[PDB]
């Protein structure tokens, strides 16, 4: 549960920083989500 | 089963005596308790708080459910240990069956399942008989139709390792209870088998099966796994596997409720011949027969739910089992926002009720068809145990109901009710003008209450027109692109946002430092005391929020709204004073239609995680 909060809050924040337009970070966050992901 | 609070808070403000005097009220046996708590006083940690001291399995009631997936979010945090479940209706959007007598007009049931949700529902009722450290937020789906808490526990499949059992007999009783084989696409509510491996999608899963291992006639070990990986997450001795639906129907059952059903038809078209409702007697046949043949033939048919009451033998008119039911009879409710989800959950057997007889009368239905439905009120009654209305501003009902308020005023960063200003209805929207350019020179927002849809366009235009930023909160707005909007407003895409009701879904924001009630004096729904109070709360957030009210006259709504924010405000300043705490705040048509299609196409660029997409259509925005 503990790698899987982390990823599930990792795309919250990714979410977030979309919705306030920060698309810098948003992409930031998507990449680093792949990494782990893989 | 203790409840195990997880939070980086400690009680504050007045958060300590509520807490004490609501577990008072609970160990005094007090079946109805209000919490009065002003907005931003944190409610919610206190309710965790409640729940952590008595120790019950609670059911927390939210209005809408994008509140109730917010409250969702903070106890699963606050809770982490505890089982915290979510309870919503399972469809994505709905369209009820319904007649237009006027037009002469059928409107189909129209609805997709969410398979999420279907899950977490599952979850929900699972866990009520796995544990006693269960919270569920839920909606009012939690009064309406399930099947029998009893059954349900009664069918569930136990296995425990050194168990003796047969893979095939294990298999059988999986089908029997709704689970079906899928060895190729292997999800949630099936099980695939791979020679003495047997592997069980629990219906409450779509993250991790049971991997049931033989050896001959016994299981050897109870794994839960990784579904997709098949990585081992930990051994069990004992898995129960409960129902993977909510209403099973087994083919004994379903033959004699095709009698009854038969029957009541029988009846139904004698009656309706006589009365020379013959239209309604063809239709009624038409369909019915239809349903009844599929059902001989699939043991299922489209709108099944309307035959529910006769697939459990029950005789008419017999309360629904809901979720209420799987609870155990010791258990607390919380009534979040009570003065709106009262009413609501009144309300939602007379809407059923109403629909349902214009499809009975009508030959649609038969007359058994309105025993699916939800609880009656005085129903729901029966199931208080001890229940907590939470609210700014208790109904009658809770007021009717509460010995004593238990009152809770005071927010954690300090923060005031604010100043109310009253102003003479003459030079309003000059007045208003002159105070929103003040605030958007001190990069704050303004909330705007209009009186009617004609106010509302009339000085969003207005405002348009002299280069200030707005948006027109119209009625008809959701809350899902209401909360763009208000998304928009904290970031100051707007600068102000003017609606008719401004008490909608996530309006309390902190960088509102005005709000300005217009025609403060009409009283009706908008200016009643219990739409003043909520609204004035919206400038509470803010460590400068001021409310101003337009009116000729201080009506008796006026006089109770003002002066119990003026009365908070005072004890929020002594409290403030005497522990030495500053309040600080928490946190031209065409140009038109091109930026609306960039803007879907930035949202769909976001949704795809293309960000650089999304990112080169803000630029050209
Ligand atoms: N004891 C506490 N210490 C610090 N912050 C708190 C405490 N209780 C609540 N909060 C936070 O203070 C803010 C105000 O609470 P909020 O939940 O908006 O109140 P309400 O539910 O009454 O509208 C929220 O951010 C909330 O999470």
């Amino acid at each position: 549960k503990e790698r899987q909060k982390v990823v599930e809050q990792m795309e919250h924040e990714m979410k977030e920083a979309a919705k306030a337009l920060d698309f810098e970070r948003a992409a930031e966050l998507r990449d680093l989500l792949l990494e782990l992901k893989a | 089963d203790r409840f195990e609070l997880v939070s980086k808070y400690q009680p504050q403000g007045d958060q300590p005596k509520a807490i004490e005097k609501l577990v008072k009220g609970i160990q005094e046996g007090k079946k109805h308790q209000t919490l009065l708590g002003a907005t931003g006083t944190g409610k919610t940690f206190t309710v965790s708080n409640l729940i952590k001291e008595v120790n019950k399995p609670t059911l927390v009631i939210a209005h809408n459910k994008t509140l109730a997936g917010q409250l969702y979010s903070e106890f699963k945090e606050f809770f982490p240990n505890n089982a915290v479940e979510y309870f919503v209706s399972y469809y994505d959007y709905y369209q009820p069956e319904a007649y237009v007598p006027q037009t002469d007009t059928f409107i189909e049931k129209d609805a997709s399942i969410n398979d999420e949700i279907d899950k977490l529902r599952h979850s929900a009722t699972s866990a009520l008989f796995e544990r006693r450290d269960v919270i569920i937020i839920a909606s009012v789906s939690c009064i309406y139709g399930l099947g029998s808490p009893e059954e349900y526990r009664e069918m569930v499949v136990s296995l425990r390792t050194e168990m003796e059992i047969e893979r095939n007999e294990l298999l059988r009783k999986l089908v029997d209870i709704q689970y079906a084989r899928n060895d190729i696409d292997f999800q949630r509510g099936t099980f695939r088998v791979r020679g003495d491996v047997v592997e069980i999608f629990p219906a409450s899963r779509d993250e991790h099966c049971v991997r049931v291992e033989f050896f001959g006639d016994e299981i050897e070990r109870i794994r839960e796994v990784d579904a997709l990986t098949g990585e081992i997450l930990g051994d069990r001795d004992h898995v129960a596997i409960f129902p993977a639906s909510h209403f099973v129907t087994r083919a004994e059952k379903m033959e004699k409720a095709i009698q009854n059903i038969e029957k009541e038809l029988e009846e139904q078209l004698k009656v309706m011949h006589e009365n020379g409702k013959l239209l309604e007697a063809q239709r009624l046949e038409q369909r019915t027969r239809y349903d009844l043949e599929m059902m001989r033939e699939m043991g299922f048919c489209s709108g099944i739910e309307n035959y529910s009451r006769h697939l459990t033998l029950r005789p008419p008119g017999s309360t629904p089992y809901t979720l209420l039911d799987y609870f155990p009879d010791d258990f607390m409710i919380v009534v979040d926002e009570s003065h709106v989800t009262i009413p609501q959950v009144r309300g939602m057997f007379n809407g059923d009720q109403a629909r349902k007889q214009v499809l009975v009368d009508h030959g649609f239905r038969l007359p058994s068809a309105l025993d699916n439905r939800p609880l009656r009120f005085e129903e729901f009654e029966k199931h208080m145990h001890n229940i907590v209305y939470v609210s700014a501003t208790p109904g009658p009902y809770e007021i009717e109901h509460t010995d004593e308020m238990v009152e809770q005023i005071i927010r954690p960063t300090g923060l005031l009710d604010p100043l109310i200003d009253v102003r003479p209805i003459e030079g309003q929207i000059d007045d208003l003008i002159g105070e929103i350019q003040a605030r958007i020179e001190r990069n704050e927002r303004v909330l705007v209450t209009t009186l009617t849809k004609k106010m509302s366009e009339d000085l969003t235009d207005y405002l348009k027109e002299i280069g200030i930023k707005v948006n027109y909160l119209h009625s008809e707005i959701k809350t899902l692109e209401r909360i763009e909007i208000i998304r928009d407003l904290r970031l100051g895409k707007y600068d102000v946002l003017v609606g008719i009701n401004l008490l909608r879904e996530g309006l309390d924001i902190p960088e509102v430092s005005l709000v300005a009630i217009l025609d403060a004096d009409k009283e009706g729904f908008l200016r009643s005391e219990r739409s003043l109070i909520q609204t004035i709360g919206r400038a509470a957030r803010n460590a400068e929020g001021r409310v101003i009210m337009y009116a000729d006259k201080i009506t008796k709504s006026m006089e109770i709204a003002i002066n119990e924010t003026k009365r908070r405000r005072e004890q929020q300043e002594r409290f403030n004073e005497e522990h030495g705490i500053t309040p600080k705040t928490i946190n031209k048509k065409e140009r038109q239609k091109v930026v609306e299609q960039m803007e879907h196409e930035m949202k769909e660029a976001a949704k795809a995680l293309d960000f650089e997409r999304a990112a080169e259509l803000r630029d050209l925005l």
